[PDB]
């Protein structure tokens, strides 16, 4: 019935779909305030009451839908700037086991905004693309150290992103399950 | 970087019999069959470095 | 002094920054190589030129000096992307610059990057070179170390910690080494000027470029062209290499299985063999059995039971060539053989030695002989052992050895030697003018059912998957028939060595169907086809 | 050239000009001229190839002009070998008398290129040449009552090829 | 930018050798023309073995000095018109291209990208797929396809040049009083001229040659090629033109001519092309059609 | 300079002659004529075309090549076979 590759996990398309439901801040280039939108899964007042160059908050999928056309501009999140990413890299280097406290959707949102909204950043984009890479590489080192503690009981993780978890899910759970089977078989 | 003059039609000829010590450092013109040939190698031109072919 | 640091800084910033679209291709490649414990990087010239032409200019002017700087830059990046120890990484290059024919290389090209191509003709064994090396000072017993790199060195004489004129020795107990190999490249056959034998070069490679090619292969090479010491003021040239260029699926066996359940498969394979040859039905049937073979067996008391088939043919030239093409492994020869070894083997001379003919060389496959009557005197007696035992044994001039001869023989000619074969037949002809006209029209066309490769792969699959056994009904049938023929001959010879041949034919017939058991259906066709006479 | 080729009987005149010092033996002159001009090579990557070279063999009674016409061909032809097939590449090869030598010729007639290996080394060479050979028929005199095989010391595929 | 055939790809030597203008200026169809090119590179101070190197890998010093070398040397060969200005585009690290090179890539993809009525149909349908094979190359995300287009462009120009030399050396151009006639009865592969665009490229080659070979007699030209499957000749009518460096424009008159003979004629012919200057006619009917055409005053 | 080619008209006759020669060879019990001989006939015809600088082979080239190869083939045989061959082959060795 359901496809074989969706029995236990989410595909990256579903991960993008999940991230798209979050709110984001925009500057509209038109006034809607005095037809009306009449949505059923969100607030409707914000879109009906827009005024040009007045900041407002909407779901990300509608924000990208507007930015497709002239009608809108997207404000970048404050963590997505050179100063903050510098500090997070320094945190990563300083604490050789803890993960730095980046938001749960950082990879997905960065790789959406760099494609759909390359024109709306303040920093030069060719530097952000480097610092995002540095963060992902350091985190991958820390992941490879952690896979030596798979065990029969449990594990704790902190600040690991959704896409990063979903990348690893079928390996961690499978090896952990087999260690559990081997151990309990000796008890019985 | 450099050009070589080739002389042609030198008006006197020897076989490999008639050569004597008086011919030393003189120009000569000779005829025969080529019996054996080596491979080509580079050779140091000046004694920064430069080379030339040799056989 | 500072130039060595600026150059290293430049290549370090190259690896960390080269994007084409959205992927940092050299950072990703360098990380993915370390995970499989491959310490090298394959850079492409065109990307280096695109990034900054000045770097390529420096590299193009002085390659012997600048290649080591780029290699150490790679190591410095490799640590950042994987550590919060590693050897020095090997740089490898790809290029599309114009090829130089091997015959045109000369004194203008010494210490330049050169791209060329040819055929490899020889390969040395591996040998050891030093990279990190430790030193002991004989007088004071002080110690130090040195770092070699392999570009165009000797032990030093500045003694330390008087300390003497030449006091240094090597501690092999605390030093590091790498692999090195030599190769020979010969110019392309379709380039050579007429009436001359081809020219060749010698060349060197180390670490991951070693053990990558074999003799007889055509290759393309990127490397530094240089000279070494070995007339007056004269030296030998060579090349330092920096890069080189040169079972079934499920969907396959499904076709073979569909063929296996076809009700007329035997007819189909017979029809597919030498289709131009008219008539000769039973000849084609026998060649199918020769290609498929029986089943090998081994018993508790160690006796060993043969699997091969042997056939003799008394037009006939075409079939042996066809068998040579369709068979998975094949050898073709005329009765005098390729050397004084003849068909089987012989001793030659100065010390004596031994060499095998075209029975030993075809071991494991099929061999076909084009005129069996032109067999030499020694081979006439030696083929008895080669066929009955599947071996050849010699004890002459102090040599004492035994050789393997595990093969199926096809033979043709135009006596007691016929007893060695399982089946014998005489080729037959027909003289239809349309056939000759068709052949002639095809000859003019070139001058102006199952295909071979599919059939060869199918034969391979069947030989690998199945080895069938006689059912009890077949045993009663065969034994009754055997005693019947001997009784008929007695009241008017058949012998066990022919019963054991009929069994092999029966198994080979069951093998086409992939049936694990042989049945009376196969026994009937086996005795029907046994009418050699 | 085109003027003389436009004239009738140019083929016969070329044959007549062949080997002037030797009387008679017009068929031999015809065959030698045909070998010196030769055909065109062709190939079909679908399973076949055809050489352009033409090979000729002459069975000679003692003193019937064979060695003289070979000397004549040697002076006439552009490149040639007289008796080494590497030196005969895209040329004519001449044999005036006759096991390893015959074995080499067996390989040479089967192939158009030669391959060899020694001490693990492997290499290839080109033959690509027309072969003109002559022989003495198994002693002092030919016997016309018998087929050719009785009068020669050659394998059957030689007479085929 | 230089009126040199694809300068930034292949080599400097090939850029001059296959240039449509250089062939008319130095007569490259024969050795007395080719030696002029060797002579030029020798005087310019460029070693001839480096002039044949791939232009990306050619030495940096020559690359930057080339702009001055041409100012000192093209005058002596009457070849100063090579110099001009044009537009160049580059994106990131992947290297420059000019508009002049881009359109040749596009055109090449048009030409070579991958009873009688059905065959005609099949051919016409194949030519439409190349539209999309061209369309998809207008996108910066698909540079891979553009490189393929360039590789095809080089082969097309090579094959064109190897036919032009045969036409001139065998003197197949027939010099009638009113116009110049040329007909290809055979060739190394005559199929390439079955597409209109390719035929036009060959015509453009011959027109430069005819424009520079003599000062006199600017004439119309007619070019035709046979097809063995249809037994029809594909025919094109071509104007003269004035040299590059030299004033109303001229007008192509073949349209009316072709129209009128078509309206009159017994002959089996086709007119369906957007460019009316291009027609098709069966094998036996070419000579009566051309006879009626030359008899007409419309030329 | 010269690289001749065959003409496709008379090749039907060549195929018929090849078949006829094979039939006659078998009928007298001779060793048979083969594809090698046919290839040699075409190659010799090309050489004859080349001799006059002709880029086309012609019927007389094929006739001369046929005569040369047939006569050579006849010379290899035993005497009784030779007489039967020349009596039948008269329309090739002398006529055409
Ligand atoms: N027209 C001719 N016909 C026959 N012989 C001739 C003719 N003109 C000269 N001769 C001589 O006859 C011989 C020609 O045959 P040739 O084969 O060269 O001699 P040969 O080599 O000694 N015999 P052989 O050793 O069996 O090849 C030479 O001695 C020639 O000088
Ligand atoms: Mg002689
Ligand atoms: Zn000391």
């Amino acid at each position: 019935s359901l496809p074989a590759h969706l029995q236990q996990t989410f595909s990256p398309e579903e991960i993008q779909f999940i991230v798209e439901n979050e709110p984001i801040k925009i500057f509209p280039r038109i006034t809607t305030r005095q037809t009306r939108w009449q949505l059923i899964t969100t607030d409707d007042k914000a879109l009906n009451n827009m005024v040009a160059m007045r900041s407002t908050e909407v779901v990300l999928w509608i924000a990208l839908l507007l930015k497709q056309q002239s009608k809108c501009s997207i404000v970048a999140p404050q963590w997505l700037t050179t100063k903050e990413l510098d500090r997070k890299i320094q945190y990563e280097k300083t604490h050789p086991d803890r993960f730095s406290e980046l938001p749960w959707n950082w990879l997905v949102l960065a790789r959406i905004l760099f494609n759909k909204a390359k024109d709306d950043f303040h920093d030069p984009i060719h530097e952000l693309r480097g610092k995002i890479q540095d963060l992902r590489e350091i985190r991958q080192i820390k992941v490879l150290k952690g896979l030596k503690y798979l065990n029969e009981s449990h594990l704790q993780l902190d600040n690991l992103s959704l896409l990063e978890i979903n990348e690893l899910r079928p390996f961690i759970t499978e090896i952990m399950d087999k260690l559990r089977e081997i151990h309990t078989a000796s008890l019985t | 970087s450099e050009i070589h003059v080739r002389i042609s039609d030198f008006p006197t000829i020897y076989s490999l019999r008639e050569l004597r010590e008086s011919n030393l450092s003189s120009l000569v013109r000779v005829t025969g069959v080529v019996t054996r040939r080596t491979g080509v190698f580079p050779q140091l031109k000046y004694v920064k470095t430069v080379y030339r072919n040799y056989q | 002094d500072d130039d060595n640091t600026e150059i290293i800084k430049s290549f370090k910033n190259f690896i960390l920054e080269f994007r084409l679209d959205s992927q940092f291709i050299y950072r990703d490649q360098l990380r993915n190589n370390i995970l499989v414990k491959n310490y090298s990087l394959t850079v492409n010239m065109e990307h280096l030129i695109g990034y900054n032409e000045d770097i390529y200019k420096k590299l193009s002017d002085e390659p012997s000096d600048i290649i080591p700087l780029f290699e150490t830059a790679i190591t410095q990046v490799a640590k950042r992307i994987s550590i919060l120890s590693l050897p020095t990484f090997q740089l490898i290059l790809n290029s599309n610059a114009n090829q130089i024919p091997l015959r045109d290389l000369d004194s203008e090209h010494v210490s330049k990057i050169v791209r060329l191509s040819g055929i490899i003709i020889s390969t040395s064994v591996l040998s050891s070179r030093a990279t990190y090396l430790s030193i002991m000072c004989r007088n004071c017993r002080h110690t130090t170390s040195i770092t070699i790199n392999n570009f165009n060195v000797s032990l030093p004489r500045s003694c330390l910690s008087n300390c003497g004129p030449d006091p240094y020795i090597i501690i092999h107990e605390s030093s590091k080494f790498i692999d090195q190999q030599f190769l020979k490249l010969q110019e392309i056959p379709e380039l050579v000027p007429v009436g001359e034998m081809p020219r060749n070069l010698t060349m060197t490679c180390d670490r991951y470029l070693t053990n990558k090619v074999i003799p007889g292969t055509r290759v393309t090479i990127v490397g530094i062209y240089s000279i070494y010491n070995s007339g007056v003021a004269i030296r030998t040239p060579y090349i330092k290499i920096l890069g080189i260029q040169s079972m079934f699926t499920e969907e396959e066996e499904e076709e073979f299985l569909q063929l296996s359940r076809n009700p007329k498969l035997y007819e189909i394979l017979t029809n597919s063999i030498a289709p131009s040859i008219f008539g000769n039905e039973d000849i084609k049937k026998a060649i199918v059995c020769l290609l498929m073979g029986g089943s090998k067996k081994i018993l508790p008391d160690g006796m060993r039971l043969r699997g091969d088939i042997n056939v003799l043919l008394l037009a006939k030239s075409q079939l042996l060539k066809f068998v040579e093409k369709v068979s998975p492994i094949a050898v073709y020869t005329s009765g005098k053989g390729s050397s004084a070894a003849g068909l089987t083997a012989s001793v030659q001379r100065r010390e004596f030695y031994l060499e095998g003919g075209a029975m030993v060389l075809a071991d494991g496959g099929v061999v076909c002989i084009d005129e069996f009557d032109k067999m030499r005197d020694e081979d006439r007696v030696a083929i008895h052992e080669a066929m009955e035992q599947q071996t050849i044994s010699i004890a002459k001039a102090g040599i004492t050895t035994v050789l393997n001869s595990r093969t199926s023989v096809l033979a043709a000619a135009n006596t007691t030697i016929l007893s060695r074969f399982d089946m014998i037949f005489i080729v037959k002809d027909d003289h239809n003018e349309e056939r000759d006209i068709s052949i002639a029209n095809h000859v003019i066309n070139i001058h102006t059912e199952i295909s071979i490769e599919k059939m060869k792969r199918y034969i391979t699959y069947c030989r690998l998957k199945c080895a069938p056994r006689l059912s009890p009904q077949a045993a009663e049938k065969l034994s009754s028939n055997f005693v019947t023929i001997r009784k008929q001959l007695l009241i008017n010879p058949i012998t066990i060595r022919q019963l054991e041949a009929i069994i092999r034919i029966t198994e080979s017939l069951a093998k086409l169907e992939l049936s694990p058991i042989a049945q009376e259906r196969h026994v009937d066709e086996a005795i029907r086809l046994f009418q050699a006479s | 050239f085109r003027k003389i080729s436009r004239d009738r009987g140019i083929i016969d005149k070329i044959i007549s000009s062949m080997a002037p010092s030797i009387y008679g033996h017009r068929d031999i002159k015809t065959a030698v001229a045909c070998s010196l001009f030769g055909g065109v090579p062709k190939n079909v990557n679908g399973k076949h190839s055809i050489r352009g070279d033409i090979n000729v063999l002459l069975l000679g009674d003692p003193g019937t002009a064979k060695s003289q016409i070979l000397k004549y061909v040697e002076k006439t032809a552009h490149r040639a070998v007289f008796a080494a097939l590497v030196l005969a590449d895209k040329g004519v090869c001449l044999i005036d008398e006759f096991d390893q030598d015959r074995t080499s010729i067996h390989e040479a007639m089967e192939q158009q290129s030669i391959s060899i290996s020694k001490a693990g080394i492997v290499t290839t060479l080109q033959a690509r040449c027309s072969i003109i050979a002559a022989a003495n028929p198994n002693g002092g005199r030919y016997n016309s009552t018998l087929p050719l095989a009785q009068n020669v010391s050659l394998t059957e595929p030689i007479l085929s090829r | 930018d230089y009126y040199l055939f694809l300068l930034r790809h292949s080599s400097l030597y090939d850029s001059f050798y296959y240039s449509n203008y250089v062939n008319a200026k130095l007569s490259l169809w024969n050795e007395n023309g080719k030696k002029r090119l060797h002579k030029m590179f020798a005087r310019m101070g460029i070693p001839l073995s480096t002039a044949q190197e791939t232009w990306l890998y050619m030495d940096h010093s020559i690359k930057r000095e080339l702009g001055i070398i041409f100012d000192k040397n093209l005058d002596r060969y009457g070849l100063q018109d090579i110099i001009r200005d044009g537009f160049v585009r580059t994106l990131g690290y992947r290297g420059s291209i000019s508009a002049s090179e881009f359109v040749e890539a596009l055109t090449a993809l048009l030409e070579v990208g991958n009873n009688s009525a059905q065959k005609l149909t099949n051919l016409r349908k194949r030519w439409v797929s190349n539209f999309w094979l061209s369309w998809d190359a207008l996108d910066d995300r698909k540079v891979e396809l553009l490189n393929r287009g360039i590789q095809l462009a080089q082969d097309l120009q090579r094959a064109i040049f190897n036919t032009g030399v045969a036409i001139l050396e065998k003197k197949l151009i027939k010099h009638l009083r009113i116009y110049r006639l040329c007909v290809l009865q055979d060739g190394p592969d005559l199929d390439l001229y079955r597409n209109p665009l390719t035929l036009l490229r060959l015509g453009n080659w011959l027109i430069e040659c005819c424009a520079e070979s003599e000062d006199k007699q600017l004439l119309p030209m007619v070019l035709a090629s046979i097809d063995e499957n249809t037994d029809t000749y594909l025919v094109a009518g071509l104007t003269p033109r004035y040299p590059r460096g030299l004033k109303k424009p001229i007008l192509n008159n073949f349209s009316m001519a072709f129209q009128q003979i078509t309206a009159e004629t017994d002959a089996k012919v086709r007119i369906d092309n957007f460019e009316s200057s291009i027609i098709e006619i069966r094998r036996e009917d070419l000579s009566p059609f051309l006879e009626k055409l030359t008899l007409s005053g419309l030329l | 300079k010269i690289y001749p080619k065959l003409h496709q008209m008379d090749m039907d006759k060549v195929s018929r002659v090849y078949a006829d020669l094979r039939r006659e060879s078998i009928s007298t019990g001779s060793f048979p004529i083969t594809v090698r001989h046919l290839e040699s006939i075409l190659r010799i015809a090309e050489s004859f075309a080349k001799m006059r600088l002709s880029e086309f082979v012609s019927s007389y080239d094929l006739d001369r090549a046929i005569k040369v190869v047939v006569d050579s083939f006849v010379d290899a045989q035993k005497v009784s076979v030779r007489r039967q061959l020349r009596r039948s082959f008269a329309i090739y060795t002398l006529g055409h």
